[PDB]
């Protein structure tokens, strides 16, 4: 029902030194 | 020398197949050398062999996909009489891919090539035909 | 685990307000909001504009193109003409190649 | 290119060759959307300084406007000089040089022979 | 109250006004665009009197 | 004028401002040992400024309206449930230890900037060098998790060296029955069921690294508590005091300059505590902080800047 | 007093309102007397048109 | 035109300084009142097309279009009503604003005289639907979905503006009214089917095609109700209206490089209806037979025969119509249970018994059930095909009945059967969307009794 | 730093360039970049971290080999032809070398991979003025010899520019890097149209500036250095979510936002010298520079990634950043194509 929202497995794709 | 890599038009295809050859593996060669050169000055090895490796390696690739691509292109040239058909040209990148896939073992980059090399020199032939202009100068 | 609010738990919108029509939680909003619907859409616009449409005269020159057709069938029977030309410009306006 | 040709005047914004055009219009679309971004600029202002839009600063969006606008006006003075001197250049090397630009003298439809690719 | 009464309620003429201002601009369109008014092979006609124009 | 360079320029020199009593003090200690009152009169004596203890609601009473809020905007930690249950599985423990960390480095931020623009002193309860101790207590206590004391340190590292620190440090010993007893007699429901060992190893922490790393660069006075009492002489103590030990003294004007603009600049303070490490026990989650945000500007003097609402009182904001 | 930290820009700063309207009154005068010795130059440039 | 886009405009300024309560009343009248001043394009009595200035325009193919757009608006901002209940009025006012941004700018694309300013309002068409999807859909494949339909259009768009330029250094002007009555045979040569190429493939991707279809259903499936709307019923128009403006220019290579896709498109078309049998998915269902129909647009627009015209311009209209309805529908009972399945609410017949009437007159639109317009579209690009090849009926007649198929079978495993008895949140059907049922039906109604409006430039 | 210092080191800054527009001898337009490169050099390093020393280095020696090459090509065309300015009558090794060694300044490509390094080692104030103010006297050099440069190298640089932009930045987390690829990509626009038309590569420099600058405004605004970091701008400055949004898509090259026009009118400038392949790859490949601002908007706006406990601090707190200039710059950086005519010429 709730609008899906970026979680710590989706933020930490973005978390290394590289894409 | 430019007079060598220009003799490719000197006579249509389907004649001097194996001048032709000759002058794409000499092309090849040149690009793989570039290439070999930016890939062992970055990205260097861990011995002076094992780049002068990397570099043959890199080098007899580039060569061979220039020789097949060369060599088809001037057969189709032959044998179905359509000179000025890029489709011959497509034929020529498409095999030049599938080395390029035989030599990386990948069924997906020799796809992939095909469809790329095969499109790049049918544009190439056009190019050739409608008198197109890569690196132009200024006119308006 | 982190920290979120739970998954909230639906609601029955009837509950509280059994007369709601679907826009508001506010009934004077709703009832308002329901009611302009209706007249904008209902009463003027599909009203209106469709008697605006259906008197809307010779839409692309239909009904002249009908009457002038009629005076023309009758002009060429009665003068001998026949009723359509195999050509519709005149040849003495066409110069044809002088191919050799 | 039209740097170099004869009375440029090096930094001049407007050459007094260019008061024979006719000024634009106060209340031309360019210069009544230019003051549509300096509003928009004054609320974008107050709204990043959490500031109350529509309702903060009145002076600030008059200002804004202003501004726009007047950058506006003078700014489009001279690009309309820039464009009169454009066409000027080129009709006058057209009449110069009209072996070059001539005529073209063009057929009817009549003596053209256009083919037909019907669609069956 | 009046004031909470025109706070609100005095967006009802935006629209309205948006409209009228297109009119205007059609107009103003229609005005620029009178090269050829009563100077076409079709509905080329000659003038009548007190009638200065054919249309604005 | 705001302060800036061409105000510094203009004057508003910090070393100009500076007198005998321009000291930045920290008396640290364990709990129930003495210090806010040891605070207060060394404050007034000394006629330097009284800083309380920061707690959860600091950035709440010197903001805005100056009130507490509701823990949903100031934390969501709770000191009563941390000594109710400390091993929580909600992560009760790191998230109050790291609200504490980031009140107590605002604070040393504004008694900073206080100093330096008038040139008073300041006196603080305790400090951000003085706040591993707890992490270690817990942590040893198995309250957390290693990750976050490694998080605790890296926003140490990132945040403390930009600051000066303090002149003297009052530690007040205090042993841990001495202590286990005032916790009683002060009659704290929640603070009674802290276990000895928990003050054991913040006493430790103290005694093995604080004082130690401390009494290299600023002035430690260790005081029992017979001495903390009569407080006359913990002031004649600091009055004849020769701080000839620390960065305080390769100073200028133009490096207090920095400094102030940089303290004068709570967002640019507070800026690496919020870096996103994604530790379960501080991840607040999108669905939570909108909606706290939304609430928190629904505020009535927050929904704006200060001095454009007009649900509080100010009235020229057509003309700002 | 509703903030304890007594706020910037809570009374206005009176210099800046005056400049700034001073500059907007000045600029359109400029603008709307510029426009009209404009026009004026134009036409007598070109035959009053 | 103006008198249909400023008020438009004046629109958002109407949305942001409206009291948070009385937002929604006063941007949906107002836009129904639009729809109403955008039906003066249809007074039209002469063959002479109407040319507002050097930039506006409207011919019979735009007037129903850009009629449509104005229309579906407040039918957005009625279903945007639901959901975005719980959203801050901020949120709110931008959702309206985007939907306002759209219908603006697809009105100026329908009524442009000058194709660059439809490539220009062609792409700003992408950041409000990108925007709408990833912003208020509600799982994760948003991004992926938005990311497809940027890229796809993109890709296919940029060869269209290098052909566009090229056609401006050989003809002086990109005007539609001057290429037309200015116009010369393109020489057979690569150069100028690369050419064609670079004009057609854009539209091809946007209609879209069969071999390039993936971009639509992610989309519908992942945007919230209104996206889903405009996109079937405008966004796809654009490529084929694009496609009959620029046709112009390409004779007679149209007449060989058209086999391709009119197979593609012949093809695509029963392969899609008869995926529409096998899908979970009631949006994928739905965006499938979109495609599937679209498919004969642009078979239609290839061979480029008066009937066929014709025909695409019906269909277009009563698609758009259609499909914005079905998503409607679904959308309502999603708005209860939350899931997009067509398997979980089966029996909605016994408690939703007006609501499954729309269901019934959408899915027999959906199929060809005359004298509704779905079906004179059809009918008549039968014709033209049958023309064009007499073999084209086969193919024809089996996605007649493929479509009759997985109409039938969404309503009765829908509606019909036993009741899921678990499903007791089955609030009853809201005034509001009952009203936006009708608002979908009846404009196919006084169509079906007015087709003369909905022909083309070539009727 | 001291005012004195400031004063002196950036009015020197300033004046580099300045020479090097307002002279007429190629030896004080070297003397200019030079002012240039020694003046801009304690502004990076002033943090003193390794990093910042690095970056200073690898900006230091690559400047100075470009500067002695290009006094090298000054010399040579002094020797012949005994002027100082080059004229039509000069070697086209002179030019040629000349331009790459222009280009290893500028930091095209293949003469970019200290680029990103020294713009990811220093400061965000500074990346600024190295992306933004560095880049005119190397661009003003080029204008004022547009008709002698070959247009083969300049097309060959400007084709790698872009895709090792766009290839680069396409992986990339942090933002400053992000930027430099950008630069990179844009310049390769800039150059692909000089010796046609140079009145396109000024304007889309001026655009590119005013796109940038404020992007790296909001950047410096929370000192956001990351994509997890500018994912807390919801948080944080949520009013900035619409400009960073448009100003992303702009320089993106998308309608109907003016990072558009650049793209467009030098795309039509080329054919206007059949230059058809040049410019269809080179939007294909800025396609593929939007990739990763959409990816980037996506993390930031059109999406709400974690928060943590702290930043209710930050939301307690009042702010006195942005400053006027931030707003006009987004403003006439994304909704100003309609004034393009004004723009163009
Ligand atoms: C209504 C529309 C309003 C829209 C406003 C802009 C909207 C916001 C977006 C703007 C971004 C795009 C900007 C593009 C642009 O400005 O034109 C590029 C523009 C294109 O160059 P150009 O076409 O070759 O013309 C310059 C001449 O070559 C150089 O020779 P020149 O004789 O033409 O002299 C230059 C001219 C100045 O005119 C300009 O060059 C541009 C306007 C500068 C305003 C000065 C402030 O005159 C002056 O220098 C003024 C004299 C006073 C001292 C200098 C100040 O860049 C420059 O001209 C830079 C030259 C140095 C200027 C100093
Ligand atoms: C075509 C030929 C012509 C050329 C074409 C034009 C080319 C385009 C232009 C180039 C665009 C790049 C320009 C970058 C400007 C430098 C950016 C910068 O350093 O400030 C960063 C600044 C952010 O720093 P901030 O937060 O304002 O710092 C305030 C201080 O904390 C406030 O505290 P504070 O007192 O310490 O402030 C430091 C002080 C600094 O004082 C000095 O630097 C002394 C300078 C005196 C020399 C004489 O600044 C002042 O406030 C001066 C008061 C005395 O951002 C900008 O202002 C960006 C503006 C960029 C201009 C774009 C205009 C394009 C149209
Ligand atoms: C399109 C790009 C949108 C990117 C998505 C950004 C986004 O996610 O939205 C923020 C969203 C954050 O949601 P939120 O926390 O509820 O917003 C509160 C923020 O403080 C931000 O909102 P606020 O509460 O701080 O600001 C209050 C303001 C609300 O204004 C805003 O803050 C948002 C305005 C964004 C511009 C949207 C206009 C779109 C125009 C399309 C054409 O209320 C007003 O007084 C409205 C005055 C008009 C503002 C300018 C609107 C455009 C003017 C159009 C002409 C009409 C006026 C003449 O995420
Ligand atoms: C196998 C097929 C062999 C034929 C290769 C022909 C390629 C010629 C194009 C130029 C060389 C580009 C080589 C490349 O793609 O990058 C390789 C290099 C990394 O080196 P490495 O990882 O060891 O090699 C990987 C190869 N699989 O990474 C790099 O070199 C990146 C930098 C390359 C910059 C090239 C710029 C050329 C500019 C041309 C104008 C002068
Ligand atoms: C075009 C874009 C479509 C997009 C969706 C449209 C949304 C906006 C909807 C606004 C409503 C307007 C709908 C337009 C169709 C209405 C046309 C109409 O009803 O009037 C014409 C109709 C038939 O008469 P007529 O057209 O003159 O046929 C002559 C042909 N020889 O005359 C009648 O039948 C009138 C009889 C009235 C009885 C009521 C029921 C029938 C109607
Ligand atoms: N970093 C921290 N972690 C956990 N709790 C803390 C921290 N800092 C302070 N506290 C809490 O503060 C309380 C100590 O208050 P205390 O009685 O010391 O007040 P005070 O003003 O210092 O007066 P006194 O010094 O006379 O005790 C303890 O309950 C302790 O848990």
């Amino acid at each position: 029902a709730r609008q899906w929202q970026p979680d710590i497995e989706w933020a930490e794709q973005f978390s290394g030194a590289v894409m | 020398v430019k007079r060598f890599f220009e003799s490719y038009h000197e006579v249509p295809d389907g004649t001097q197949c194996h001048r032709k050859t000759y002058i794409t593996t000499a092309l090849g060669g040149i690009c793989g050398i570039i290439g070999s050169a930016y890939s062992v000055s970055l990205n260097p090895a861990d011995s002076t062999l094992e780049a002068v490796a990397r570099v043959g390696r890199y080098t007899f690739t580039a060569a061979a996909i220039g020789a097949m691509f060369g060599l088809t292109t001037c057969v189709s040239a032959q044998v179905r009489e359509k000179p000025d058909d890029p489709l011959n040209y497509f034929i020529g990148g498409c095999a030049g891919g599938l080395t390029l896939g035989a030599r990386t073992h990948s069924y997906g980059t020799a796809a992939m090539g095909c469809v790329y090399m095969g499109t790049a020199a049918a544009l190439f032939k056009i190019g050739k035909l409608e008198g197109w202009e890569l690196f132009p100068t200024p006119k308006v | 685990q982190w920290q979120e609010d739970p998954e909230p738990e639906d609601e029955n919108v009837y509950a509280k307000n059994p007369d709601f029509h679907g826009y508001d939680s506010d009934p004077v909003v709703d009832v308002w909001n329901m009611r302009a619907v209706f007249f904008f859409g209902f009463s003027i616009v599909l009203v209106f504009g469709t008697t605006f449409v259906a008197y809307v005269p010779d839409y692309r020159m239909q009904e002249w193109a009908r009457r002038e057709a009629e005076r023309l069938v009758k002009y060429r029977e009665v003068n001998g003409l026949p009723i359509m030309e195999s050509n519709y410009f005149d040849p003495s306006k066409i110069q044809l190649p002088e191919d050799d | 290119m039209m740097n170099g040709r004869p009375g440029h005047e090096p930094l001049k914004f407007l050459p007094d060759e260019a008061r024979s055009l006719p000024p634009p219009k106060l209340n031309d679309p360019r210069l009544v959307y230019m003051g549509l971004l300096g509003y928009c600029t004054g609320l974008m202002d107050n709204m990043l300084r959490m500031r109350p839009v529509m309702r903060a600063g009145l002076h600030r969006q008059l200002l804004f406007v202003t501004s726009f606008v007047f950058a506006g006006y003078f700014y489009l003075k001279r690009q309309n000089y820039l464009y009169a001197v454009k066409d000027h250049d080129m009709f006058g090397y057209i009449k110069l040089h009209p072996e070059d630009f001539p005529e073209k003298e063009k057929k009817t439809y009549a003596e053209i022979l256009e083919p037909f690719h019907p669609v069956r | 109250t009046l004031f909470q009464l025109l706070r609100e309620h005095w967006v009802h003429i935006l629209v309205p006004a948006g409209f009228v201002f297109g009119c205007y601009l059609d107009r103003k369109d229609d005005e620029k665009l009178t090269a050829f008014r009563n100077k076409s092979m079709l509905f080329q006609r000659e003038l009548r009197p007190n009638e200065e124009v054919t249309w604005k | 004028l705001r302060y800036g360079l061409l105000a510094a320029i203009l004057g508003d020199k910090t070393t100009k401002k500076l007198h005998e009593y321009s000291r930045v003090i920290t008396v640290d200690g364990n709990i129930c040992s003495g210090k806010n009152k040891l605070a207060k009169e060394i404050a007034q004596q000394l006629g330097m400024k009284h800083y309380p203890e920061a707690g959860i609601q600091y950035s709440s009473t010197t903001t805005g309206d100056g009130r507490p809020l509701d823990i949903e905007f100031s934390g969501s930690c709770s000191l009563e449930k941390f000594y109710d249950d400390p091993k929580s599985n909600d992560g009760n423990s790191y998230r109050l230890q790291s609200w504490l960390y980031a009140s107590r480095l605002l604070q040393y931020a504004d008694a900073l900037e206080h100093l330096l623009s008038t040139g008073q002193g300041v006196v603080l309860e305790r400090s951000i060098y003085s706040d591993f101790v707890f992490l270690e207590a817990m942590y040893n206590q198995g309250y957390i998790r290693k990750q976050c004391v490694d998080h605790y340190n890296e926003i140490k590292r990132l945040t403390l060296p930009e600051y000066l620190p303090p002149h003297a440090v009052i530690y007040i010993d205090v042993p841990v029955p001495e202590v286990q007893s005032r916790i009683q007699k002060k009659g704290d429901p929640h603070e009674m069921k802290v276990t000895s060992a928990y003050l054991q190893d913040i006493e430790n922490a103290y005694k093995k690294t604080f004082l130690p790393k401390m009494s290299e660069m600023c002035e430690v006075l260790v005081y029992d508590s017979w001495e903390a009492e009569d407080p006359t002489k913990v002031v004649e103590d600091i009055e004849y005091l020769k701080y000839n030990k620390g960065p305080w003294l390769k100073q200028d004007d133009w490096t207090f300059h920095y400094l102030r603009m940089l303290v004068q600049d709570k967002t640019e303070v507070l800026n690496y505590t919020t870096i996103p490490v994604y530790l379960p026990e501080i991840t607040i989650g999108a669905h939570q902080g909108s909606r706290i945000y939304n609430s928190f500007r629904e505020l009535p003097g927050r929904k704006y800047a200060p001095g454009y609402n007009a649900e509080v009182g100010d009235k020229w904001i057509w003309l700002k | 007093k509703f903030y304890v930290r007594e706020p910037v820009n809570a009374k206005p700063n009176w210099l800046a309102v005056g400049l700034s309207v001073g500059a907007s009154v000045f600029m359109w005068i400029y603008l709307i007397q510029t426009h009209n010795e404009d026009v004026l130059e134009y036409k007598r440039r070109n035959g009053l048109e | 035109m103006l008198k249909i886009i400023l008020p438009s405009l004046m629109l958002l300024p109407l949305t942001w300084l409206s009291s948070p309560k009385k937002t929604w009343t006063n941007v949906t009248s107002y836009s129904f009142l639009i729809s109403l001043t955008s039906l003066t394009l249809l007074w039209q009595t002469d063959e002479n097309y109407k040319n507002f200035s050097n930039m506006f325009s409207s011919d019979p193919l735009s007037t129903p279009l850009i009629i449509l757009t104005a229309w579906l608006l407040p039918l957005m901002l009625m279903a945007s009503q639901n959901h975005l209940k719980k959203d801050n009025n901020v949120l709110q006012k931008l959702y309206i604003s985007m939907l306002i941004s759209l219908q603006i700018l697809l009105i100026m694309t329908f009524s442009a005289t000058e194709l660059i300013m439809f490539y220009i309002l062609f792409e700003a068409t992408l950041i409000p639907t990108l925007i709408i999807i990833t912003r208020w859909g509600n799982q994760t494949e948003r991004l992926n979905a938005g990311i497809y339909f940027l890229f796809y259009t993109l890709i296919g768009s940029i060869p269209l503006l290098i052909a566009l330029i090229l056609i401006q250094n050989h003809v002086g002007t990109l005007n539609l009214m001057i290429l037309s009555f200015t116009t010369h045979t393109l020489d057979a040569s690569w150069s100028n089917n690369l050419l064609w190429l670079a004009c057609m493939m854009a539209f091809l991707i946007k209609m879209p095609l069969y071999g390039v279809h993936l971009w639509l259903p992610k989309a519908h499936v992942e945007a919230p109700i209104a996206g889903s709307m405009i996109l079937a019923a405008i966004l796809l128009k654009l490529g084929s209206y694009g496609m009959i403006r620029i046709s112009i220019i390409l004779d007679p290579l149209t007449k060989y490089m058209a086999y391709p896709f009119i197979l593609l498109s012949l093809w695509g078309m029963i392969m899609t209806s008869s995926i529409c049998l096998r899908q979970t998915d009631l949006k994928s269902l739905i965006a499938y037979s979109s495609v599937s129909h679209m498919a004969l647009v642009i078979a239609s627009i290839m061979i480029q025969t008066p009937w066929s015209f014709m025909g695409a311009t019906m269909l277009m209209i009563a698609h758009g119509l259609t499909s914005s309805l079905l998503f409607c529908l679904a959308n309502s009972n999603y708005e209860r249970i939350h899931s997009r399945t067509m398997i979980m609410a089966r029996g909605l017949q016994m408690v939703f018994p007006l609501m499954a009437t729309w269901w019934l007159m959408a899915s027999l639109a959906n199929l060809a059930l005359p004298p509704s317009i779905n079906l004179m579209g059809e009918l008549f690009i039968t014709m033209s095909l049958f023309s064009w090849s007499n073999f084209t009926i086969i193919l024809m007649g089996i996605n007649i009945i493929i479509t009759g198929m997985y109409s039938m079978y969404m309503i009765i495993t829908t509606q019909r059967g036993k009741l899921t008895n678990h499903m007791i949140n089955l609030q009853p059907s809201h005034t509001r969307e009952l009203t936006l049922m009708a608002l979908h039906m009846i404009p196919l109604i006084l169509l079906t009794t007015s087709p003369k409006l909905i022909t083309g430039l070539t009727m | 730093m001291n005012p004195i210092t400031l004063a002196i080191i950036y009015f020197t800054i300033f004046l580099g360039p300045v020479i090097t527009m307002s002279s007429t001898n190629l030896m004080l337009m070297w003397v200019g970049l030079e002012f240039s490169l020694l003046a801009i050099i304690p502004m990076l390093i002033n943090k003193k971290n390794p990093r910042s020393t690095e970056a200073a280095t690898k900006y230091f020696v690559t400047q100075a080999t470009a500067s002695m090459i290009i006094l090298l090509a000054i010399v040579l065309n002094y020797k012949q032809l005994g002027t100082w300015m080059f004229q039509q009558q000069t070697n086209g090794l002179i030019l040629n070398m000349t331009l790459m060694a222009l280009s290893m300044k500028l930091g095209l490509a293949p003469f970019h991979f200290w680029l990103p390094e020294v713009t990811q080692g220093i400061p965000l104030h500074m990346g600024l003025i190295l992306l933004t103010w560095q880049k005119i006297a190397p661009l003003s050099i080029l204008i004022q010899i547009y008709p002698l440069l070959n247009s083969t190298i300049i097309l060959m640089l400007a084709i790698t520019s872009i895709f090792m932009g766009a290839w680069g930045g396409l992986n990339q987390t942090q933002m400053r890097k992000i930027m430099a690829y950008s630069s990179i990509a844009h310049m390769g626009w800039m150059l692909a149209i000089l010796p046609y038309n140079p009145s396109l590569t000024l304007l889309n420099l001026m655009i590119y500036i005013i796109l940038t600058a404020p992007m790296f405004m909001a950047l410096m605004l929370n000192n956001s250095m990351t994509i997890n970091s500018i994912s807390l701008l919801w948080n944080k400055t949520p009013a900035m979510l619409t400009m960073i949004s448009l100003m992303l898509l702009s320089l993106g090259g998308l309608p109907p936002l003016t990072g558009f026009l650049p793209k467009w009118i030098i795309i039509t400038e080329l054919m206007k010298n059949n230059c058809l392949i040049m410019a269809t790859l080179m939007a294909m490949m800025a396609l593929l520079n939007l990739f990763f601002y959409t990816r980037l908007i996506y993390s930031t706006s059109l999406t709400m990634f974690p928060t943590n406990n702290n930043s209710k601090m930050m939301t307690h707190q009042t702010k006195t950043k942005p400053n006027l200039m931030f707003s006009t710059l987004a403003i006439m950086s994304t909704m100003t194509l309609p004034l393009a005519p004004q723009l163009i010429t």
